[PDB]
RNA sequence: GUUACAGACUUAAGCAGUGGAGCAUGUUAUUUAAUUCGAUAAUCCACGACUAACCUUACCAUAUUUUGAAUAUUAUAAUAAUUAUAAUUAUUAUAUUACAGGCGUUACAUUGUUGUCUUUAGUUCGUGCUGCAAAGUUUUAGAUUAAGUUCAUAAACGAACAAAACUCCAUAUAUAUAAUUUUAAUUAUAUAUAAUUUUAUAUUAUUUAAUAUAAAGAAAGGAAUUAAGACAAAUCAUAAUGAUCCUUAUAAUAUGGGUAAUAGACGUGCUAUAAUAAAAUGAUAAUAAAAUUAUAUAAAAUAUAUUUAAUUAUAUUUAAUUAAUAAUAUAAAACAUUUUAAUUUUUAAUAUAUUUUUUUAUUAUAAAUAUGAAUUAUAAUCUGAAAUUCGAUUAUAUGAAAAAAGAAUUGCUAGUAAUACGUAAAUUAGUAUGUUACGGUGAAUAUUCUAACUGUUUCGCACUAAUCACUCAUCACGCGUUGAA
């Protein structure tokens, strides 16, 4: 899909950023779990129109 | 205590048995101020890594007794 | 912090019907069995 | 002793123990502990009204009060890690650690300083 | 009081851990069902914390 | 170790500096019992470290701990809470093993994060079409923009991560709220609206685009965001984890010492080398902003340094406020009078006079200061339990070097640089020449030539873990085969 929203792009409605640094739409996250090899993580993000 | 009010800084030592008989005192404090109270006591002051042997002059009385126990070694260079 | 906090300890005393799992101990017990078969244990400690 | 590192049996601080921050919080129980007659020495050793004989009993009690009734020794140490350097006293946290809670929103309102 | 808030916000720290530890569950040691959890939100009003 | 164009603090102007001096701080080297460990081309060197007395610390000397910080297993015993003298539980104690623990080693095992290329303009997917095909087109013939943003053209038409935009600060306007004693309404803060400005006349080049002029507007910036890839770039010392090694020791605690050692060297700064510049003074207290004060901010006033008093520094003692209310805190340069050696370019004795805080005459007044503040001596004070190694003030003395700095080199185009302009906080019990922030006053200059380094491009390519690439021959080591003799 896309990380751009387009509701902000020709309307009224004006983004926001969460901490000053995530547009609102967004949200991200990480999630790591050891295995027999060593350390790994799993980011996810998701839009959210 | 350095400021004239509240001083000196006082230790407590084994004075008296040193003061009745010559047995030298092994000192691991080097802050404590010396004092009239002992001069002609052998002191062995602590230097971090070997203790010191000093006979306390009257010349002393004001200083500290990590003052005669330099703990570095004098500098010098390999001249290659 | 507050040293009196809920330990997974306690999540058994609380709530014994539920067969928790505390997943970071069990790794640590895995990983100790792992080092015990391939000869990498701990040796046993001195008493004396 | 054998069974603990100090003299008193102190309770371990919830979440993140290391050895230093042991160290550091058997000190601040300490400290807590022993603060007033800490207080009431120092100000019979600071007097110029007083027995002198007292005064320098005073000083001479404060000289052997051990390593972890003092003020001083206390060091702020990071919580979430135990780090001693560039500790935030307003989110008990080091620098690094800090800026990782605060980019996430673990102290609630911290967020990015735009201007 | 900022000594409070930031003891406040420890211990919520702190009760996630606690929280994440719970969701994982076993069945007489046949099934391991792992219940995924988000990271937990407090709200502070004056009266009552959620 | 290649073409070609375009770009900017790249260069050129310009302003201020570094490079010389002394000090501060980091680094190196060497020293040391230990000088803990890492960072060490751009992309290390007031960096990790927003404060090394003890602690922090990891290092060293000497002491002393050995299931220790955890979790679980197995037993004896003791105390407390609950119930209606017994029991259930929770804990503690003594042990008991598995272990715990490790700033030990490897960021050439990892995570996350960060630096540089980079606010640079690149980095790709559906459908269609071309090529037997890998692939190509799209993603460019032009041009332009800051720009893969756009119009011209094109077998293409759309679509994503970047760019731009939304965002924050600041600005202008409107509305709301504040009984205008928490007042600053000249404000603060929520919610809007506002511009990546618009319009028209002309003059050049081809309906548009740059210049100029005009009328309409408060309309002009900064911050965050720094893609893909790469550099086996940095980090196992924020933290965590793989493998590996230590387990009476490479784990744990105390007392002291060290991290502050000093030949030479290297960065960053600070203070200087005096008159387009330094010092005294300036109470109807000339003019700010931003931020801190329950691990506090400390006002007024008294006392001492100090015959008046003010200033500055301490002590005495806490008024007020945990804060639009009180305090930190009368901002400072500015501007004004005075003084200022080098300077017989002045002084003081006489006269002198329509230059009188002054003039003229005649006499005598004969390379570091009345610059600078290193270095040291003594006395006090501050913090702390403790100031010797090793902290910060004040006083009385001490008064090095340094005469605007070689080749070379750093930052900066505007509220920027500059400033002998000050102010605040973070880290502290205590110490900023550092860091992060705030206002004050406020400039000079300007694009064409060449080095570099980014885009994209030309040509080449035997490279594809992609130039730390690939790769050629002798010589040296073994085991065959076939010649000569
Ligand atoms: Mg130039
Ligand atoms: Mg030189
Ligand atoms: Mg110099
Ligand atoms: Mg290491
Ligand atoms: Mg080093
Ligand atoms: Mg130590
Ligand atoms: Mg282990
Ligand atoms: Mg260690
Ligand atoms: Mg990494
Ligand atoms: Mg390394
Ligand atoms: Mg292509
Ligand atoms: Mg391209
Ligand atoms: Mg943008
Ligand atoms: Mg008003
Ligand atoms: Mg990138
Ligand atoms: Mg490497
Ligand atoms: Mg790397
Ligand atoms: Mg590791
Ligand atoms: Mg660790
Ligand atoms: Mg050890
Ligand atoms: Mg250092
Ligand atoms: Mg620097
Ligand atoms: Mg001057
Ligand atoms: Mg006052
Ligand atoms: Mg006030
Ligand atoms: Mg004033
Ligand atoms: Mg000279
Ligand atoms: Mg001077
Ligand atoms: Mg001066
Ligand atoms: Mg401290
Ligand atoms: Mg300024
Ligand atoms: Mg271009």
């Amino acid at each position: 899909g896309t990380f751009n929203n387009k509701k902000y792009l020709w309307s009224n409605i004006n983004n926001n950023y969460k901490l000053n640094y995530i547009p609102s739409n967004h949200n991200l996250y990480n999630n790591s779990n050891i295995n027999k090899n060593g350390k790994y993580n799993i980011k996810v993000k998701l839009n959210f129109i | 205590s350095r400021s004239v009010w509240k001083g000196p800084n006082i230790v407590p030592l084994p004075i008296r048995e040193a003061m009745t008989k010559g047995t030298p005192i092994r000192t691991n404090a080097r802050a404590a101020t010396i004092l009239p109270q002992f001069v002609g006591l052998k002191f062995q002051i602590h230097n971090g890594k070997e203790y010191v042997p000093i006979e306390i002059s009257e010349d002393m009385v004001g200083h500290k007794l990590g003052e005669f126990a330099p703990t570095r070694k004098r500098f010098s260079y390999t001249q290659t | 912090g507050n040293p009196d906090i809920l330990k997974f300890r306690h999540l058994k005393t609380l709530y014994p019907d539920i067969e928790f799992v505390d997943l970071e101990e069990q790794y640590r017990l895995s990983m100790v069995e792992a080092k015990k078969r391939r000869g990498k244990g701990a040796p046993k400690k001195m008493k004396k | 002793m054998g069974n603990f590192r100090f003299p008193i049996k102190t309770k371990l601080p919830p979440g993140f123990i290391n050895a230093r921050i042991l160290r550091d919080n058997f000190k601040r129980q300490q400290f807590k502990e022993n603060e007033i007659l800490v207080k009431s020495l120092k100000f019979i050793a600071r007097n110029m009204n007083l027995p002198t004989k007292l005064r320098l009993e005073a000083q001479l009690k404060l000289n052997a009060l051990p390593n972890y009734m003092r003020s001083t020794q206390i060091k702020n140490r990071c919580v979430d890690s135990g780090h001693a350097r560039f500790v935030l006293s307003d989110f008990r946290l080091c620098r690094y650690q800090f800026r990782e809670n605060a980019l996430k929103g673990n102290l609630p309102g911290v967020k990015k300083g735009i201007w | 009081n900022k000594n409070m808030e930031i003891m406040n916000t420890m211990n919520d720290k702190l009760i996630n851990k606690l929280l994440y530890k719970m969701m994982t569950l076993k069945l007489n040691n046949m099934n391991i069902n792992k219940i995924i959890m988000s990271k937990t939100i407090n709200q502070h009003s004056l009266n009552k914390l959620n």
